[PDB]
């Protein structure tokens, strides 16, 4: 989909699936990160700071 | 060339003017392969590989059965199908014919200068090819079975065209 | 019942994995295992000490033009390089999947001696003594070039 | 780049058979006409017309006729029903000596047979030797595998026509499993 | 290091080495002992979403 | 299990003059369906993977007393098992046993599409005589089980295609019956 | 690191990455393939994910 | 395959650079390399000591009138002068530009012994033992007077 001829359909399917998986994984990572940050800023029970 | 041939022979064809009498190579093909006989020649000047390209020297290999005669035998000269122009790797696929001519077969290389009559020739060798139970064993049953398959195809074709 | 010339004998340096060769024109070959057991006496009885065993093999062979191996041997005895050798009995193949390889004894050690000899109007003969350096292992091994 | 297969056996086709499609072949064994007998040797011939799609296939297969053995000639009279196909008829002859040698000499050729009789007895004729048991399958293997693949194509068409309703079965079972919910 | 850790970066693609090696081995296994046939029909049926 | 599946012979797919070898395999005459030859193929030093999809493998077999008036010879397919490891086995037939003595064998592969083949060892083999005998199969048997099975499978494929084309008319009835049974199961529960 | 310092475990098959690469290269240089058709091997390769 | 008489053997004193000669009328010639390896035992195992190797060569020859070389040898053994010798195998030339010189072994040491012997109605024979004094080098060497 990004405009690049491959050697085989297998390589192409691999690259596209891995791109999509990395994208969805980055998305859920950002989601979890924002949620943890919000839980921190809400609760914030670290006496050491 | 594929990952199915023998391709387990590394021949050191060194362009040494000193002496290179003959190689009684330890190699066989069994006369029934007839689809994959691969010879992986190497090339060297004194102890290092050569750098031969297509624009540069063209390649040739001559094959000649032991008992060659205008009435009986075999003799040809064809190309080498260069693999690596850096390490001097030349994979030559043996023809479908000679492997039918059982016995011994001598060979030799040949290097032509691309753009001049100068040439070079390398050391001989002898890759025997043995007989096999596949290339013998009968002189009727093969014809009987080809006839049987011909009859079966000619018959089933009628019913096939009918049902189609 | 075994004719001596059935015994085949190979050598090679440990470093040179690819290298392989055989000894040629043997006339007399002899292996040896020497147990050093000297009991020291005891009042109540006697005990037989179990000592080391310095096994070694000595072979004599001839020396011709199309070979330099013997020269490699007379090199090793001096340079004291390691070698490893194969005493393979031919006509004795494997049992299940090892038929191509015949029974043999494998042992790694140094060449302890080289001594060649000449005699007017005769072929020169070189003898060698090889120390095995430990236990000799058994199994089967494959010959080169079908001979 | 010459060749000389050491069997010294060949099966030549007479160019002087332009009339009535009387295919008169000759045998040469060590540059010699080999005397044959019904039991000594065996023979076979196959003929297929030009590339008819499937409809008009002059696909015939028959043995030979010994016209003169001591002289080494083998006659084959062309069936009248066959020569009606004026298309170029490719031909494959097979001769076998059975002399303790696994030689099965094959001759591939063709001509321009006319509806009246054999015409234009031309075409680059080649010969091969079946000296191994894999090309006995490959000798007639071309058209054999062709018909095999045609049968497989019809089979996959039938399988698609069947899947057209197997998908309906799937839709039925799934809609019912959803409705029962 | 565990094999899941180390990163193998192709063009625009990120993945471990353990996953990639398992994928190579699965490819080999499928190409060898995986049944095949009717590839044209397979593709024309894969055309459906 | 009871069978002679203990033997195993390696076939070196290399061009280095791999000579004939006496595998030391001695089945007996009164042995039927239990004589098995385990082949393990090796490309250069490690096992050559295989498959019935890409390639097709066969073995030729020939007694030593093979004559026109008396002998034995066959060529038949294999039974690949643990292909990735380059392993397979061959069930000895029943008619070949009747012929005793020495035997030569061979295993050749044919790569589909190209028909370019490979021949490995031309190894040897033995077969002995027992006391359960008296019937003499002197008649030499030569049958190319490969092409024979080929034609038989083509015939069976045509017959199965005919049966499937006949069933094509029953598929609508199957659809209707399945829908009716689904409706019934719904109305039940 | 020189490869051998890496773990690779899958399906209760522990081994080093540097050995597994040699194993895969071996299996690849021993793999055999036939011209089944005009893309059969290609689709069979694509069949994995 | 090598007839012993093909082995040619030369000597000369280190000081006399120009001087050159050859040994004549050899009857029996024998080289030797003797490895001194005596393992001393160990609780956890055993180790094979690498000891020096005293290589030496012994040859017997005849003694005629048109030569005094043997007298030079019986001089050196006493005076304990240094010498250096060449064990050249003829019929084995160089490879590229060294064809005139044949393969040989070169080594420098002293003559460790001289012993001649007489026998009524017979030619007197002198034997000599030469210690090589270290590693023996290899290469090719040229003969004098084409013989």
């Amino acid at each position: 989909n990004t405009g690049y001829d491959h050697k085989t359909l297998q390589d192409r399917l691999y690259h596209d699936y891995s791109t999509l998986d990395a994208f969805t994984k980055k998305v859920e990572k950002a989601v979890d990160e924002n949620y943890k940050e919000y839980r921190a800023t809400e609760y914030r029970f670290e006496p050491k700071e | 060339v594929d990952n199915f041939s023998k391709d387990d022979n590394l021949i050191e064809l060194q362009t040494t003017s000193q002496y290179n009498p003959v190689i009684d190579t330890n190699i066989s093909f069994y006369e029934s392969d007839r689809g994959t006989g691969v010879l992986n020649f190497a090339v060297t000047k004194n102890n290092r590989p050569l750098s031969i390209s297509s624009e540069h020297v063209k390649t040739f290999i001559v094959l000649k059965t032991d008992d060659y005669n205008v009435d009986r035998g075999a003799y040809i000269s064809d190309e080498l199908t260069i693999v690596d122009a850096i390490n001097g790797r030349l994979q030559y696929v043996i023809p479908n014919e000679f492997l039918k001519h059982s016995g011994k077969v001598h060979a030799q290389a040949f290097f032509t200068q691309n753009g001049s009559d100068n040439v070079v020739v390398e050391r001989q060798f002898s890759f025997n090819i043995e007989n096999d139970l596949v290339s013998g064993f009968d002189g009727i049953t093969k014809l009987v079975y080809i006839k049987s398959i011909q009859d079966t195809i000619e018959a089933v074709g009628k019913d096939f065209n009918q049902l189609k | 019942m075994k004719n001596s010339n059935d015994r085949i004998i190979l050598f090679r340096k440990a470093g040179e994995k690819v290298d392989a060769t055989k000894m040629l024109f043997l006339t007399e070959y002899g292996l040896s295992h020497e147990a050093d057991t000297d009991t020291e006496d005891t009042m109540d009885g006697s005990y037989n000490t179990g000592g080391s065993v310095e096994s070694t093999m000595s072979g004599t062979a001839k020396m011709f033009y199309g070979d330099d191996f013997a020269d490699e041997i007379e090199d090793a005895v001096v340079d004291r390089v390691l070698y490893e050798a194969w005493e393979v009995e031919s006509r004795i193949p494997g049992k299940n999947g090892d038929s191509a390889k015949f029974k043999a004894k494998y042992f790694q050690g140094f060449h302890n001696k080289f001594e060649l000899k000449a005699e007017a109007n005769g072929i020169d003969e070189y003898e060698y003594e090889y120390g095995v350096n430990g236990r000799f292992q058994r199994g089967f091994a494959t010959l080169p070039e079908a001979v | 780049s010459q060749y000389n297969p050491v069997i010294d056996t060949n099966i030549s086709f007479y160019e002087s058979d332009r009339g009535t499609g009387v295919l008169n072949f000759a045998v040469t064994k060590n540059n010699r006409p080999l005397s044959i007998s019904s039991e000594h040797v065996k023979t076979f011939i196959v003929l297929k017309t030009d590339d008819y799609n499937v409809d008009r296939g002059a696909y015939i297969s028959d043995e030979l006729t010994i016209v003169d053995a001591i002289n080494g000639r083998l006659q084959y009279v062309i069936p009248n029903e066959f020569l009606k196909h004026s298309g170029k008829v490719h031909a494959q002859a097979f001769f076998t000596q059975n002399g303790s040698d696994n030689v099965v000499v094959e001759r591939q050729f063709s001509f321009n047979i006319e509806n009246d009789l054999v015409s234009g007895f031309d075409g680059i004729t080649k010969l091969v030797y079946i000296k191994s048991i894999q090309d006995t399958i490959e000798a007639v293997g071309k058209d054999f595998n062709q018909l095999k693949q045609n049968m497989a194509d019809t089979q996959t068409l039938i399988a698609k026509v069947n899947d057209s309703a197997t998908k309906g079965i799937q839709q039925i079972e799934i809609k019912q499993n959803e409705a029962i919910q | 290091h565990n094999g899941e850790q180390i990163k193998y970066e192709h063009l625009n693609v990120t993945s471990s080495v353990s996953d990639f090696l398992t994928y190579l081995n699965g490819r080999f296994s499928n190409m060898v002992l995986g049944h095949n046939g009717d590839g044209i029909n397979e593709v024309k049926d894969a055309r459906v979403d």
